[PDB]
RNA sequence: AGAACCUUACCUGGUCUUGACAUCCACGGAAGUUUUCAGAGAUGAGAAUGUGCCUUCGGGAACCGUGAGACAGGUGCUGCAUGGCUGUCGUCAGCUCGUGUUGUGAAAUGUUGGGUUAAGUCCCGCAACGAGCGCAACCCUUAUCCUUUGUUGCCAGCGGUCCGGCCGGGAACUCAAAGGAGACUGCCAGUGAUAAACUGGAGGAAGGUGGGGAUGACGUCAAGUCAUCAUGGCCCUUACGACCAGGGCUACACACGUGCUACAAUGGCGCAUACAAAGAGAAGCGACCUCGCGAGAGCAAGCGGACCUCAUAAAGUGCGUCGUAGUCCGGAUUGGAGUCUGCAACUCGACUCCAUGAAGUCGGAAUCGCUAGUAAUCGUGGAUCAGAAUGCCACGGUGAAUACGUUCCCGGGCCUUGUACA
């Protein structure tokens, strides 16, 4: 309707880049290409191992990509499983010679897309939002999260013209900038309709 | 003649290249002319956000990358050869002049 | 030299090397005309049709496509 | 985007270089005010499907050709997704 | 935020049907490389050409190639199915909840009075206590300091000077980026309930959120994009396809939605002083030069970028011209030289030497727009960019007219009246 994206207006603000390599003119287009064929191919494995963030940065001709996760134990596979199989990838079709490091930030229901992940990994298992909502908000009212705002997008139910969920919390200050969101969308694929979600959760002032 | 040039889209960043090279690169063998970031190449992208008419977009980007003209003078055998295996640390590419 | 193209040089070198006879439906119309293509008959493709001119020798500074336009008004 | 056209994407641009990278070196005096002949106009359309001049700069990851971008080879939403996402390095919202 | 083709979603001339391309296997060819041929090019007659690499030589990496199939493909339909994004009311100040009690309840009280502010901003009275969303400030910026420390940029002071920071030197004048101050109605006087708020004073570059940006609550709006991807549902699949040459989206014969040039108390002219920021660059910027009648050809250092190039310019002045006359204002209309660009512009590229010298003497009814470096009036780049800026997006200079007011109108809202209208 009428918002910014609460990443976007705070890159420039205390909240880092989630990703931040440096290149000049006619490689600038080509680096970040790179980047993004990394980003859509670590979200096909990685998907019920917990993700969270991909940080990528250009140190010398390589990438240090840092994967942020929650789950690690399954991320690593048989000891060997994933370390070399994913710089297999960035060789060549990222073109880039690099290494991997994989690292865990603790809670894991308390990440943005965490929270977000996991309705929908209850709403493809299909229960009842009236029941999912209102226990998976006070997951982070449990351990912490000062404040949370989920929306669950509509579709819901038995409807084709529906409405749309809060249910607000807390404190979600938005609006002000030095509030550092862990905000982000997702989307679940239930059969009629596309049942989004939005979540804001605010760590804390700085 | 060792000239160093580094580009860096931050201040925060640019900042910590020179503290490398104050102490650890420079005692007296290394004539500082000066960590100077000088000029800035700002670029601005009026670019518009609805997939339609908007007719006034009001979405504006840059960037401020800075760009330290750091010439020294001393090509000493002490201080100036624990600086080729340099290049901390985010985003850091070389333009050495000589 | 003047504005041919072999897409229309291997016209009317089937054209003119040959005296004249049936045309050749020319798709590229945008070419200067020789002096020895006075008589000739090179077609001008309008989208459709390759709708031909009658060769004029005042066209010099005039060309081709002029007589066998696209569109029409009245 | 014409999803047939990321079939007819890499056909108009591939060849374009694998073409004419070399062989505008190889004519690069004579048409040129450097002396004119017709065999090197024979040698420049004897085919046609070869155009350095065809390349419309479509979009990069979902190949919109509209508001495309000379620095970032990205269009119009998708320099702003990219932005939202923190995707391209160094890139706030513009103010002064 | 851009049309010869492409884009093209549009039309056909040519056509390609396991295809453009991918999953999937078969079976051979290493792929690939030169060339004739014929075409409008696809497609196609093809010959040549090589047989590299994994190779434990059976097979292959991987395409070249068809045969065969699940079926590749459709800028294709309702944002009135919904995801995400988005116009507007609206920078408006509004919007509801946990507890508390009035009431049998639906519901109110919280939100209502005194006023006071840009404001649910704030205080006195509060039938309430409380909080979260929102206005605020956090932030970018510039209006003025110190410190930072001298390149590619400057010369106060001191000098070598072949006046050019040219060369010592000096970090100085100042320019150029890191990082601190200061501003709070602060202070006093006065207003007002002694309340906040405010009226003057002092100070400074800055005083009554320093100023502009940036930032759009619940939401009403079957409104925006099913043609960007996404997309519940429908669909053309030898095809709302694919595959090539080519044409048009630029006909006007004109109504109007918004702009620039004019109609002149200075325009065709020529002349000499003066100085800006903002920035642009290796499929480069392109100078010194030589040169083009101009358009433009060759020479092209340097900079790879405060070096070099791009490019130092305008109203401003010193001078007359010339008399508010359709020309000596104006600029059209019709024709063609000389190159530039792009294979590609005649239809549908502009810049340009010269003559051509229209409509127009400020535009009716009226409308839209704007409170200080302001309406404007002249300079300066950026992108979309093979070559198409009047505009678009940003920067320089000169500098206005002023504000009684809510009558009406627009745009509202809040606090309080009456209806058989969901």
């Amino acid at each position: 309707g009428q918002k910014v994206h609460p990443n976007g207006i705070r890159l420039g603000i205390v909240k880092p880049w989630n990703s931040t390599w440096f290149a000049n003119t006619k490689e600038f287009a080509d680096n970040l290409d790179s980047d993004f064929k990394v980003r859509q191919y670590l979200t096909k494995e990685l998907a019920k191992a917990s993700v969270s963030r991909i940080v990528i940065e250009r140190p010398a001709k390589s990438i240090r990509v840092t994967i942020h996760t929650a789950r690690p134990g399954i991320v690593i596979g048989k000891k060997g499983e994933d370390v070399e199989k994913l710089r297999k990838v960035v060789a060549d079709i990222a073109g880039v010679p690099a290494q991997i490091n994989i690292a865990e930030v603790r809670k894991p229901e308390l990440d943005a897309k965490l929270v977000a992940d996991s309705i929908t990994s209850q709403l493809e298992r299909r229960v009842m939002f009236r029941r999912a909502m209102k226990r998976a908000v006070q997951n982070a009212m449990r351990l912490g999260a000062k404040g949370i705002k989920v929306e669950v997008s509509g579709r819901l139910g038995g409807a084709e013209i529906a409405r749309t969920e809060w249910y607000r919390e807390g404190r979600v200050p938005l609006h002000t900038l030095r509030a550092d969101i862990d905000y982000n969308t997702s989307e679940a694929h239930t059969t009629y309709g596309v049942i989004g979600v939005k979540v804001w959760i605010f760590k804390g002032e700085i | 003649r060792i000239r160093i040039r580094l580009k860096a889209f931050d201040h925060r960043l640019i900042d910590q290249a020179t503290a490398e090279i104050v102490e650890t690169a420079k005692r007296t063998g290394a004539q500082v002319r000066g960590p100077i970031p000088l000029p800035t190449r700002k670029e601005r992208f009026t670019v518009l956000i609805s997939p339609h008419v908007n007719k006034d977009a009001r979405d504006q980007y840059e960037i401020r990358t800075h760009l330290r003209l750091v010439d020294i003078v001393e090509p000493t055998e002490k201080t100036v050869d624990a600086l080729m295996r340099l290049d901390l640390a985010a985003g850091v590419d070389v333009q050495i002049s000589l | 030299g003047p504005f041919i193209d072999l897409h229309l040089l291997k016209k009317v070198e089937k054209a003119v090397e040959s005296g004249d006879k049936k045309p050749l439906r020319t798709w590229s119309r945008r070419s200067t005309i020789f002096p020895n293509m006075i008589g000739l008959t090179i077609a001008v493709h309008n989208g459709r049709q390759h709708v031909p001119v009658f060769v004029t020798d005042e066209m010099v500074g005039h060309k081709l496509g002029e007589f066998a336009p696209t569109r029409t008004y009245r | 985007a014409k999803q047939s056209m990321k079939a007819r994407e890499v056909k108009r641009v591939a060849l374009a270089d694998k073409y004419f990278a070399k062989r505008a070196e190889l004519k690069a005096i004579i048409s040129d005010v450097n002396a004119r002949w017709n065999a090197v106009l024979k040698l420049q359309t004897l085919p046609r499907d070869s155009s350095p001049s065809r390349q419309r700069n479509r979009c990069r990851q979902t190949g919109r050709p509209h508001g495309f971008l000379r620095k970032f080879g990205l269009s119009r939403i998708k320099v702003r997704e990219a932005a939202m996402r923190g995707e391209i390095p160094g890139l706030k919202k513009a103010s002064w």
